[PDB]
RNA sequence: GUAGCAAAUAUUCAAAUGAGAACUUUGAAGACUGAAGUGGGGAAAGGUUCCACGUCAACAGCAGUUGGACGUGGGUUAGUCGAUCCUAAGAGAUGGGGAAGCUCCGUUUCAAAGGCCUGAUUUUAUGCAGGCCACCAUCGAAAGGGAAUCCGGUUAAGAUUCCGGAACCUGGAUAUGGAUUCUUCACGGUAACGUAACUGAAUGUGGAGACGUCGGCGCGAGCCCUGGGAGGAGUUAUCUUUUCUUCUUAACAGCUUAUCACCCCGGAAUUGGUUUAUCCGGAGAUGGGGUCUUAUGGCUGGAAGAGGCCAGCACCUUUGCUGGCUCCGGUGCGCUUGUGACGGCCCGUGAAAAUCCACAGGAAGGAAUAGUUUUCAUGCCAGGUCGUACUGAUAACCGCAGCAGGUCUCCAAGGUGAACAGCCUCUAGUUGAUAGAAUAAUGUAGAUAAGGGAAGUCGGCAAAAUAGAUCCGUAACUUCGGGAUAAGGAUUGGCUCUAAGGGUCGGGUAGUGAGGCCUUGGUCAGACGCAGCGUUGUAGACGGCCUUGGUGGUCUCUUGUAGAUGCUACAAUUACGAUCAACUUAGAACUGGUACGGACAAGGGGAAUCUGACUGUCUAAUUAAAACAUAGCAUUGCGAUGGUCAGAAAGU
């Protein structure tokens, strides 16, 4: 809102950094059941608080 | 013809947010925040003002 | 606001430490600005003057009375209001008084009360008048207004 | 900024807080008397901005002269 | 060019007038105008001492 | 003279019916009227805040009726009080 | 491979890019929003969407080289803006009391409810007392109260924060200058009050914080219109001393500046002063002279070095360098806006606290061969924490979505016109909503119709007609206020004139002693500049100041001139000139394909009945009404150890 609290700048900063596709180096490894990031958000498809 | 702007984020025509429009020295026409005027201080007697006294919102004295 | 008598604030002193203790009256009529108002037993029996209602003579019509000595105002508080003191008893020290609305009372003679009629008289005989000036009435008293019939 | 005096501004200089000064020359006319020189000594120290303005070019050379070696003089 | 055609006083007539008298020129400014104009003649006149306190009052007053 | 008898109540222009437009009045020209300053002399006391009647220039507020400086029971009251007082 | 992807007027040509272009970038047209916007900021909400590069499998209901997409990065700088602090409606621990208990009541109560300062006395710093003071948490506003910041520049994206320049405030330290001091806590003015300071504890007191709404009126700033001049640009077959545009001045500091109020002298009725608005005066008007508030303006400093508008010169890159102008007006029922003094209104009289000051008061301290004072002048130091990017919506918020919906505000140009109406344009912004072709039926949204004129129909539903302004005229009925714009008429363009309605200045004339131009008479500083290494040879135009007369009418003439833009003596006494300036309404002529509120905008009216008196309110999403409300009227209960009502309970 311009005027953040910092609990809301801390969550929003979490959310950014976890923003982000899954490093194509763990695709390699052994036995890796993990294809993509199944939890990545977009600004404009799901909200959160 | 050149429209103003606020500048404190509170976009609300209050006492406290007064907008005195100015022609500043770059040509430009901006808007500065006009504090609240000083009321006279009074007689503790009778509602007339006290002559020869400063207006000065208080802390200003 | 809500009450249509004006309130007279009247300083008195502290007697026991330096002060101006400051009391808020509900006005009698003929009281004005700067004009002395005396209370207690001794005290004269003028207009705004508060005495015990056992310490005056008979027919007084007093406003603001102590229903027990020691209420401070109970009785005859509104507009235009007043307690008629019909009679006496010193023997069982107990006064008969008239109340605005007709009923005959017997309060103590310790009881105190103000002389006069309280100001502000004759405010309910204008019609209030559309609907808006009652609105107003009650917005600064109580949300009893638009009443529906049941 | 406040304008002072002449005097006072022989004392400015020797204040100890200031440091610097300025030489400012701006040409100005007096109802086409003639383009005289107005030139302005400002003491920048400390709390404040004092000018002398000077409307003669004798006066100007004499305590541009006058004005201390332990100063900086920023001519321009 | 239609300033100046509207100083020597054309486009004036009943046609281009879609205003009323009271919002075009308030009766009232009128009246200020000519009771400031009146009362600072009469002002004048006492001052420069054409008339004396007796008739200015008078006609200050009828004026 | 521009009203025959409404007078003060042309404000309320047709509305409110006639006999209560007459009752407001007798009360609306009484509350608007000037009194005597019985301490002053001068005829100016500015009615403010129903029951109040302040002095134009000599600042002494006096407490009245709703509508006018001095009611027929205070008149009443203030003489009773005067006769009784005495003894 | 159907319905469909049709509301917000609209796109078109070329190049570039690219495998590919209706959609991308640029250029060029044509348009729209039209400053109550499709402009420029913000609030809540979102959360990185902001910006750069790379890129197009998915998404953008066509396309895609584009993107609010996709991949990787970059970005939000504060003593002054907010939060932080204060209280508001209120929410809530505590003491307590209820409750089997979850917990409920109450917030000053049937409570033993800690804080404040002076030195003390110097026991490596701890015991005093001057003594005071106390119905008492906390939370509660990013629109209320509130210590203090402005300008210019700067980035791909931040800036009232960064940089440069200038301030200011609070918190703390301190040393000089000043001011005060021979009984010491300043003087002046009759006075209102003044000056750079010019002791002041407890306690008390008062002010500011601190407040409605409206109508006119005065003033201010900004904008709008407008003149002369210094620049640039546009038009030029013809016309145009003209079409456009720049000519700006912040906080802050100074010296000044006013309505109001107040003071001294004076004593008014022959009643005067006076507002647009009728108030004021022997509790002292008018009048003469003064005092203050500094809002507000002026000038100056800030500050021209800045910014702007230019011209000349180059510069490989990337930068420049040089010089010039930046001046002087005018105007007003203009628009916005701050405001001052008033006035209408109320059975409505339109927050509180933090905070700051002032006084009353006289505790305590303090002198002259050395000390007082930090409410003034300067000087020194510090200012933490969090927020700060961006959209704010016909694509960033909510509505399953890139949804014709909803969602709080600020600034606001020209013309027409009563107007923030509608219509057109400037600044700024978009040109986005799948496209191409063809113009059958039926639709939807606009229109027109001969004659008749409600015959249609449940019913004049829908549309038509009326409409602005000026003059004329206006009934029944009435609660005498209304009805009323009743009804019913008449006029309106263009052009050339006529008439009226103002501001400022002058007072309207001849006779001396004493002060604009022209020397003259005396007279006071001398600024600057040429050429060599402050120095010495060294140009020098002249800046100030005083007092003598003479020159508009005119004999003097084939004809004149410089300034009426000239402070002294006795005066002769009117309804009049010069000058500058808006738009209001009348009046006349002339003129046209009888047209003229030429587009836009914009009442249909009348006679009756039922019904509710009126304005107001509700069935969000089928009912706006005669229903609800209302003022008025009436009734009923209750004098508090009470009435109506709440709670499981209670020191509710």
């Amino acid at each position: 809102a311009a005027q953040k609290s910092f609990r809301i700048k801390q969550k929003m900063a979490k959310a950014k950094k976890q923003n982000r596709p899954l490093p194509q180096w763990i695709r390699l490894r052994t036995n890796n059941t993990i294809r993509y990031n199944a939890k990545r958000r977009n600004w404009r498809r799901t909200k959160m608080n | 013809a050149q429209r103003v702007t606020f500048r404190r984020r509170n976009p609300y025509n209050t006492r406290s947010n007064k907008i005195k429009v100015v022609k500043t020295p770059g040509g430009i026409l901006r808007a500065q925040h006009v504090k609240k005027l000083a009321t006279r201080p009074k007689c503790g007697d009778c509602g007339s003002a006290l002559q020869g006294i400063s207006t000065l919102r208080p802390r200003q004295y | 606001s809500g009450r249509g008598a004006p309130l007279a604030k009247v300083v008195f002193r502290d007697p026991y430490k330096y002060r101006l203790r400051e009391e808020i009256f509900i006005a009698n009529e003929g009281v004005h600005t700067g004009q002395f108002i005396y209370a207690g037993k001794k005290a004269s029996l003028n207009v705004g003057n508060v005495l015990p209602l056992g310490s005056v003579p008979e027919g007084t019509i007093v406003s603001n009375v102590e229903e027990k000595p020691g209420d401070r105002g109970a009785l005859a508080r509104a507009s235009g209001n007043y307690v008629i003191i019909i009679g006496h008893n010193p023997d069982e020290n107990k006064t008969r008084v008239r109340l605005p609305s007709g009923a005959k009372k017997v309060i103590s003679s310790d009881a105190r009360g103000v002389i006069g009629v309280i100001a502000g008289g004759g405010r309910v005989d204008k019609p209030l008048l559309k609907a808006g000036r009652a609105f107003h009435k009650y917005r600064l008293k109580r949300n009893s207004w638009p009443k529906t019939r049941g | 900024r406040e304008i002072t005096d002449i005097k006072q501004f022989l004392e400015l200089t020797r204040r100890a807080d200031v440091k610097t000064a300025t030489v400012k020359i701006n040409k100005k006319l007096n109802k086409a008397g003639k383009p005289f020189r107005q030139t302005k000594f400002k003491v920048r120290g400390s709390s404040s901005l004092y000018t002398l303005v000077i409307n003669d070019a004798g006066k100007a050379k004499k305590l541009i002269q006058s004005l201390p070696p332990t100063l900086k003089v920023n001519r321009l | 060019a239609h300033a100046q055609s509207k100083r020597e006083g054309r486009h004036s007539g009943y046609g281009k007038r879609k205003g009323t008298r009271e919002a075009r020129l308030p009766s009232q400014v009128v009246w200020i105008r000519r009771l400031r104009v009146l009362r600072r003649l009469l002002a004048k006149y006492r001052d420069a001492g054409k008339i004396d306190k007796h008739l200015y009052h008078v006609l200050y007053k009828e004026s | 003279k521009r009203t025959k008898k409404v007078g003060i109540t042309g404000k309320y222009g047709v509305r409110y019916g006639s006999s209560l437009r007459r009752q407001v009045k007798k009360l609306e020209i009484q509350q608007h009227a000037r009194y005597d300053c019985s301490f002053c002399g001068k005829k100016t006391v500015k009615r403010g805040a129903a029951g109040i009647w302040t002095c134009s220039c000599c600042k002494k507020t006096v407490a009245g009726g709703a509508y006018t400086v001095s009611t027929a029971a205070a008149a009443t009251v203030r003489s009773t009080i005067r006769r009784l007082r005495e003894m």
